[PDB]
């Protein structure tokens, strides 16, 4: 049930301009204006414009391993235009240069820099669309619908914990959607539904939210995000929240 | 002292108490300058007094290890410039060895920690220039370092330790259906600014009907029933730490806290 939260928000549609407060972040500008590539093969990744910042855009991705994406208006080839909120296009990316300042400056909220927008083929416009399709968006926040196939042979649950200094008591597993993408859930929460061979007589139907990772992992089902178990026999309840 | 007392925890201050101890100390041969734009790295001894002066807004590198503390002095010699920390410590054979290669940068500070933390506090403004307000009551996350604070009316946050926390602590809950959901959100509307700073709440929804509710300030909002925190100049939000607020702080009157967009912790000021 995708229920009342998707009515207005299926989509990318539904994104707010938020203001930058720049007195809080006073080099932030330098930096995304001087910030480099490392030199390889840039990738491919479907990116939808979340943030924009005078002269430059964050893209979200669901990419593996790729936590945000910057867009430079003045160094990126391919852009017709100055992007606009909820833009979802095909981008070639690479992860961006490490540096020794970046232990002594605020955290960087990207991985990687486009390099290039794509240009839209038939086949990418269907992809685009059915991306639109499977997110919805509201408030600022990001939300993708998934399902966890753990009543299928297949591994699709892994153990993480992560003894950060402020999440050490807190683990979680990571769950592979069918789609590919990874989510989070807090381990407590799933545990007693799991058999040894971590997987179950269920699947897990979810929209998950984006949002700062857990590893390398931006998507997360939460303590009480509605998550539904659809049962082999036909049944369909809500997992309990934690 | 292992049988010694302890002292009264910073964070138990109001910040206009602490205002106005520390507004009359300064070293007036030093050029004044705002809290945020000192910046400074204490050695592995100092974490408590790093974090209290991140309370006041100092820049405050906090190492995890020697090995760590001795990485982040190398990598701030090597950038230079407008990166380039005090280094506080104190007497101790780490102090002699931090000369050989950082004399110019290390201020030692005596008894530093035998030391009240207001006590401490006036240690370091006797040796700097800080230029404090009234105004700011909590600039900085004192886990992080975080400028990116979020100010919300206590209502708000009411609101989400009652969803987040109390709801499935009290009765069991195979779902989040039985939450008085309207309820809170007529109470999030009627909350008068002139109580909490000015600060106007905005509330928004998908539909009338919809649970994604969304209260939003002028630093961010908070995803109540996501329990997702978005500061304004960030494109990625935070899961609030909120399980670890007391629940007497709710019954402080017109009472404002701050929700770390970095990390999620949540800050008010002391009773
Ligand atoms: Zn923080």
């Amino acid at each position: 049930i995708d229920d009342e939260d998707t009515y207005g928000t299926r989509g990318t549609s539904n994104i707010p301009m938020r203001p930058f407060i720049k007195d809080l972040a006073p080099t932030m500008l330098q930096l995304l204006r001087q910030d480099k590539t490392d030199s390889e093969k840039p990738q491919s990744a479907l990116c939808t414009v979340v943030q924009k910042i005078d002269g430059f855009a964050i893209l979200y991705t669901a990419k593996r391993d790729v936590i945000n994406v910057l867009l430079q208006e003045r160094s990126c080839e391919g852009l017709e235009r100055s992007p606009q909120l909820g833009d979802v296009a095909f981008f070639d990316i690479l992860p961006r240069r490490i540096e020794t300042k970046d232990r002594l400056i605020f955290k960087i909220p990207y991985t990687h820099i486009a390099v290039k927008k794509k240009p839209d083929t038939p086949d990418s416009l269907l992809k685009i669309d059915c991306f639109k399709n499977s997110v919805r968006c509201f408030g600022g926040v990001l939300e993708m619908k998934v399902k966890i196939a753990l009543s299928k042979p297949e591994l699709v649950v892994e153990q993480y914990h992560d003894n950060t200094e402020m999440n050490s008591d807190h683990h979680f597993y990571y769950l592979k959607a069918t789609n590919g993408v990874l989510v989070t859930i807090p381990k407590e929460r799933l545990l007693n539904h799991l058999n040894s061979k971590l997987s179950a007589d269920f699947d897990l139907i979810a929209w998950v939210v984006h949002r700062k990772p857990i590893g390398n992992v931006s998507l997360h089902i939460g303590k009480g995000g509605e998550a539904y178990q659809q049962f082999t026999n036909g049944d369909i309840r809500e997992l309990p929240p934690l | 002292g292992p049988d010694s007392m302890s002292y009264r925890k910073l964070k138990t201050i109001p910040w206009l108490e602490l205002y106005d101890i520390l507004r009359s100390h300064r070293n007036p041969t030093r050029s004044p300058q705002r809290p945020h734009d000192i910046k400074v790295i204490v050695d592995t001894m100092l974490i408590g007094f790093g974090k209290n002066l991140r309370r006041v807004g100092i820049d405050v590198i906090l190492p995890k290890d020697v090995s760590d503390f001795r990485k982040y002095l190398k990598e701030i010699e090597r950038v230079g410039g407008e990166h380039l920390r005090h280094i506080i410590t104190v007497p101790s054979k780490s102090y002699e060895a931090l000369k050989m290669d950082y004399d110019n940068y290390t201020i030692a500070i005596p008894e530093l920690n035998n030391m009240s933390p207001v006590d401490q506090l006036i240690e370091f403004f006797d040796l700097f220039n800080v230029d404090i307000r009234p105004e700011d009551v909590y600039p900085r996350c004192t886990e992080c370092n975080s400028r990116l604070q979020i100010k919300f009316p206590g209502p708000v946050l009411h609101f989400l330790h009652q969803y987040c926390v109390i709801h499935v602590q009290n009765v069991y809950r195979a779902d989040m259906s039985e939450f008085p959901l309207e309820e809170w959100w007529n109470r999030m509307l009627h909350i008068n600014p002139d109580d909490y700073d000015g600060v106007k709440v905005e509330m928004s929804r998908p539909s009338p009907t919809s649970k994604w509710i969304v209260a939003t300030v002028p630093t961010g909002c908070l995803h109540i029933t996501r329990q997702t925190a978005l500061h304004t100049n960030l494109p990625d939000g935070i899961e609030v730490r909120i399980h670890k607020v007391p629940d007497d702080e709710f019954k402080r009157r017109n009472l404002s806290f701050y929700v770390c967009g970095e990390c999620g912790t949540v800050a008010c000021d002391g009773r």
